[PDB]
């Protein structure tokens, strides 16, 4: 209501009052980079498949940068899975996992920035991030790797020491907390269809669905990590998430100018 | 389950607004804590207390988003262990940061009897969305690394005796009865203010090791001394972690 | 010639195809190295392994220069050797990382035990031109690190009980024999593959204190023991570094 | 011959097997900065000169960037061999004296860097050089340590003490590591002669030499370091290099234009 | 006053010009600080010397401020301490670099018995205008430090036996006379040359503890071993500060 | 009341009965006590078991008064506490006599994480008369020991879960049921036999620092352990001393 009412609770309550947390909720709200958008790069469906499948992407990320501003994250892969079998065996706990993967996913990270570093895009990290604001003005694009920093704090899963929180999400919350306009996940899929197109001979392909409507049809753990989905129903900024497959010629070139290829999941 | 790592450590989490109290406070807390060195290997962790509630009124009034402030207030965590270690150092205590207890606290503690590190974990702007407050902080931070070594015990420094059934200091004062004994799912079913991040019951959930902790108020010398020791002087919180 | 730097240093270089090998072979090994401990003091150097081999296999069809592959490889030593300290992290044993090699280990010999660290070296994007593979591995960068600081000694722990005249897992498996012992001259005149770098034969010409280095079949347990106490029980490599 | 028989020798094979060696050499080539060009300026030969030879060579950077794409390597200078020459009488082996004179580097590139700064014109560094594909791509130049980054993990050479990967080296391994399309050194001579003309009467100027003919003639440890002739014979992507007087006024400029001036030695 | 952060510490600054002389000197300086490592918990620094001199000739000739040449003078003086400690390597000591002096100081000099630094403070690009030649410098710096510790003693290591009323090298050197005693007021009202730095006084006036620096030749094996012990083999500096 | 000498230590009493079980119980124990090392600074002795009653069988028989039996019986212990610290002499631990513990304990504890000793005090021909049985046994003197340092705690391993209301290996054992806690003076007035020494009911009437002592079962792993981290695994025995 006031901010004199809010500094009164933020100094005299517990910031788990619920008092305080509703009148914190009534805060305006900034967009850091509104008009950027986010894309996730599969490190098992697209960067461990090597030449056929990266070079058309980075013809294509060249090409989109003239009009769009870009944050490209990638994946971890099948390095990663070696690593977490072999620590799993040994009885080590999720936080170790998370430290493991997020080299592999760093990786990545560094070849893809080498095959564009002659087209000026280069390869940020650190706690601080400090490498976007210029880079994405200059170039209109970066590459990061997609882990989150969570590390040994990292949340575990409610059974098993696979961390549940990986490139998928930490993808995700980069977009939510920039205040990005879009987010696009690139996989080796067309969408999400009713069962693992892999593994069964007749699976349907669904356009469009919602968050609540794919765990009533047992898809919570399908093609995006099912934390994923959760978050987006908590989040502020990015709303809705699109699923493309990057194995088709432009198909990341049709999503960003607004083609609806691919599946569209909304929160609500 | 999966193994211990530091099966021998005990982990002592002090609230920010202990610190917040000046020497009146910190100077028995760190004579206590001197004492306590000859008897156990421990990692001490700060927490960020008002500074951090000066940061969230100029952060939110510029609308900033929640993984904006959480690294905001982890500074101030970071601050009061710089405080903290300062008036050890002639013991041999020093600060050390995030990558250093992650990665190197093992040799740390072969090199000296404790080490001071900050609470609150390195979310930064991979914070979750949903509340304007960030929701992973002292509490929960200190518990996550505390299971996630399998440290023999947590125990969490108050300025208040422990948990009450309304806050003690707020409008239903009155009303508030202490409770000596509860569990993290009794208290995730409640409504009201707690002492304690509301998600370090969410963690204790799925915790692998850690079967209890211990809020004991700092402000009375020797009770950390009782509770280090498995004595029950503050409020007991059971996690659900069945033992052998 | 130069002095020694630390002369009472072991170093143990810890082959990547022996850590791929899962708990059923880390587990041994991390008891046998927790024994060795109160014995001597110790450098372990973890190797690189299968994973470096995919990394490789997606850089090469990337179409990525050595200079571009090389750290992408020492990063997987690395990960081995933050698995080796996990599970040593309840003896003080940590993880450390090249600049704290190269200019600290002093002090952290002195606060623990021992020490792991990567056994490729900081090449980066300066690794010589030639091959597509990058030559300066593991077994090279142990053996530099050993050398330059004048340590006791350098022993190389594989998955094979040495050196044979050809490939004992390969092709030509039916006439290998094992060798004893050989030299390093010896060896670089030969045609074929080898289970230690070929670059390691060229660092040995030039060395100024290590006379001696064997390998060892880190898969059967006691033979690091022996080894760490000159006893023969694998493939011992002269380098050509004369005695007094 | 194929990809697929290069993953199984890579995964059943030891490295040092002779087939695998074989099938690697077969894989295609990318070129990291192509269009760019490394030059290395001498440490005790140009910048411990002072402004007389550091001002108009400052002139013909800013001048040059203009149409060009630079990175400038730093040498050491009088400051190492006198840090050489302590820790040699020491007994302290190659390893340490190599991290001893890379901080002297390190001191050229940042005097160097306070004059360009104005210019835009940063200086990088880092085991990831991460500051360069974006600084290339709006200023075209960046500054750099010419040290490579061995420190401990040196080689050392048949014979004494002495680092013998030094200044030399390192800027001609970025430059074959990049794939950049040429590689010049700025000393303090016309170029290579037939003995060192500053110790004897009758030097004889060669405008152009292969490696083979310069250690046919006593010339291996000459104007430039040793091994940069052997890495020189071995490299995929640089197979000539040039030497350039600095002292002259224009003589970078003219030759980034293409003009022969100074010695150009050839890989074969 | 403020508290003592290390009572315990004796602090030892080793001149540039001292480092300069080669093996000649080092050796049994070396020599010396091996035999106190048991008898005292050491903090040593090295100053710059003459190479800061040619930076300084290069720098000049360029016009660069003096913010530009303070941090390429401290480069030298952390080159000196990297040669230091590579000749206290097997005696567990290690060169650290400004931030790790400025917080984890304690947790080193309880792994380990001496720890070597750099004498020059971190003033980079934020050194005082005025004059053209960096005023903080290797004896200033080392002062800060031990009075912000509030250490036993700071005691500072020359080529000359101490202070004199005139440069003992220069073109006075006849007039010279050595001063067994003096206080940091009666130098600062002095003109001419002195074998410290002019802003070394400065500090002294406002320091909360140190009482009395010593400046002793150590080219005579012995001296230093002496100051430590608080035996007269030098000048005496009385800083101003009162005892109890 | 008096200062605590030892304040930072645990004192853990084995029974001679445990010992008497052979290497079936020793071996678990030993494994534990291996790991409490790193936790705790502890001081471990041990009781007499069967051997002490053959030898009270004898020398009964021969008509030998109450103070020739007692330093028989202690010899016993002395006896287990040689074992005990062979097993345990890879870790740094080694047995030591009464006098050394009564004077020089305290440079013991410095040299190693832990000590073994004999529980039995050294009353030798000057034990109390009345009954035939020497009455100040091994849980007696290791009470003693423990209070007059003002240890921490004093922690008592059993062949049985704890105290009962009867014998419950006995003739009455259908009757008998397990006591969680009881006070040192409701023992007291109770008649029938007791797993511990009924003296030790008459040294906690007169105590001025333990203010409870734990019976648990050491056939079963981890009871130690925990007991050392005060959770509540046997029978609790208050001693009167009256908390702050
Ligand atoms: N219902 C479904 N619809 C579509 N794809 C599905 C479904 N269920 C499972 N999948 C599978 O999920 C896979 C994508 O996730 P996966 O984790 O394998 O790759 P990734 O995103 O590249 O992982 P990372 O980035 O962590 O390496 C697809 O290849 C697809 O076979
Ligand atoms: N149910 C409750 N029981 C006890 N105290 C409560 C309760 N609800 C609110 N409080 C209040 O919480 C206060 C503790 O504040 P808080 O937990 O924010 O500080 P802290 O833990 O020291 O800070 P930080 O989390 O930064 O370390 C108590 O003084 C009390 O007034
Ligand atoms: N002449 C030879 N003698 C013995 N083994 C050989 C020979 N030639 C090839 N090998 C093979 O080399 C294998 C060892 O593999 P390699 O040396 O690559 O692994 P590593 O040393 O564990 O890995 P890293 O170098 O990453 O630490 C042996 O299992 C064996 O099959
Ligand atoms: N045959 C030759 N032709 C030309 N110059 C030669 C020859 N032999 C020796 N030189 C000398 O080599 C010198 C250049 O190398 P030098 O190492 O002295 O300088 P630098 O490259 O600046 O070193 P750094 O960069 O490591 O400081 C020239 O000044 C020249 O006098
Ligand atoms: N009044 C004086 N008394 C004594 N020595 C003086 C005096 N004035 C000048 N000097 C000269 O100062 C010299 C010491 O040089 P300086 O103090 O610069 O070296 P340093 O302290 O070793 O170097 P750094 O400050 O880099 O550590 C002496 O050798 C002496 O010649
Ligand atoms: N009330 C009781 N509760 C429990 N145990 C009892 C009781 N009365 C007798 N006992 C017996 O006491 C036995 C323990 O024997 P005891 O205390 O003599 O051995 P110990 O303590 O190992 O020997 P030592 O005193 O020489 O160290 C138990 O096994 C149990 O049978
Ligand atoms: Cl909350
Ligand atoms: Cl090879
Ligand atoms: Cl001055
Ligand atoms: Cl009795
Ligand atoms: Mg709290
Ligand atoms: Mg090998
Ligand atoms: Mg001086
Ligand atoms: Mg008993």
């Amino acid at each position: 209501n006031s901010t004199a009412e809010l500094e009164e609770l933020l100094m005299q309550r517990s910031l788990t009052d619920p008092q305080l947390q509703a009148a914190a909720a009534a805060a305006a709200d900034f967009r850091i980079l509104p008009d950027a958008t986010v894309i996730s790069i599969g490190g098992q469906s697209v960067i461990d498949r090597g030449r056929a499948a990266v070079y058309p992407l980075v013809d294509e990320i060249v090409a989109a940068r003239k009009n769009h501003k870009l944050l490209i994250g990638t994946g971890a892969g099948t390095r990663a899975r070696h690593l977490y079998s072999i620590a799993a065996g040994l009885g080590l706990p999720a936080g170790v996992l998370a430290q493991l993967g997020s080299s592999v996913a760093d990786q990545n990270a560094a070849m893809l920035g080498q095959l564009l570093a002659k087209h000026g895009i280069p390869v940020v990290g650190g706690a601080g991030l400090s490498a976007v604001p210029l880079s994405l003005a200059e170039v209109n694009a970066v590459v990061f790797s997609g882990m989150p920093p969570y590390k040994l704090w990292m949340r575990p899963a409610a059974e098993g020491v696979i961390p549940p929180y990986r490139t998928d999400a930490g993808c995700f919350l980069l977009a939510e907390q920039f205040g990005c306009k879009q987010m696009i996940f690139v996989k080796d899929e067309d969408g999400l269809y009713t069962a693992n197109p892999k593994t069964s001979k007749d699976a349907t392909f669904i356009p469009r669905i919602s968050v609540d409507e794919m765990k009533a049809k047992g898809l919570h753990d399908s093609i995006l990590e099912f934390p994923v989905l959760d978050l987006l129903q908590s989040a502020q900024h990015v709303r809705e998430v699109q699923v493309v497959n990057g194995l088709v010629p432009g198909n990341l070139t049709r999503a960003l100018a607004g083609e609806h290829v691919g599946t569209i999941i909304t929160a609500s | 389950r999966p193994i211990r790592l530091l099966p021998w450590l005990q982990v002592v989490k002090i609230g920010g607004r202990v610190m917040d109290r000046g020497a009146d406070a910190i100077l028995p807390l760190v004579e206590e804590l001197r004492k306590l060195l000859p008897e156990h290997r421990l990692l001490i962790l700060t927490g960020a207390g008002v500074r951090a509630r000066h940061v969230f009124s100029v952060g939110l009034d510029l609308g900033l988003p929640v993984g904006s402030l959480a690294p905001l207030a982890a500074s101030e965590a970071g601050q009061n262990g710089h405080i903290l270690a300062a008036m050890l150092a002639s013991e041999g205590v020093s600060y050390v940061e995030h990558p250093t207890v992650a990665d190197q606290l093992a040799i740390h503690l072969s090199a000296t009897r404790a080490v001071v590190g900050s609470a609150f974990p390195p979310y930064h702007h991979h914070e979750f969305p949903g509340s304007r407050i960030p929701p992973h902080r002292a509490d929960t931070g200190a518990f996550l690394l505390a299971d996630a070594f399998g440290a023999a015990g947590l125990t969490i420094v108050e300025n208040v005796d422990g948990i009450y059934t309304a806050d003690p200091n707020g409008p239903d004062r009155g009303q508030a009865r202490f409770l000596p004994e509860t569990s993290a799912t009794d208290l995730a079913k409640s409504e009201g203010p707690l002492p304690v991040d509301r998600a370090l019951l969410d963690v204790m959930a799925t915790a692998r090791h850690i079967e209890r902790v211990q809020v004991v108020n700092g402000l009375v010398p020797g009770r950390l001394t009782a509770a280090l020791r498995g004595e029950h002087v503050g409020t007991l919180i059971r996690t659900g972690v069945r033992p052998a």
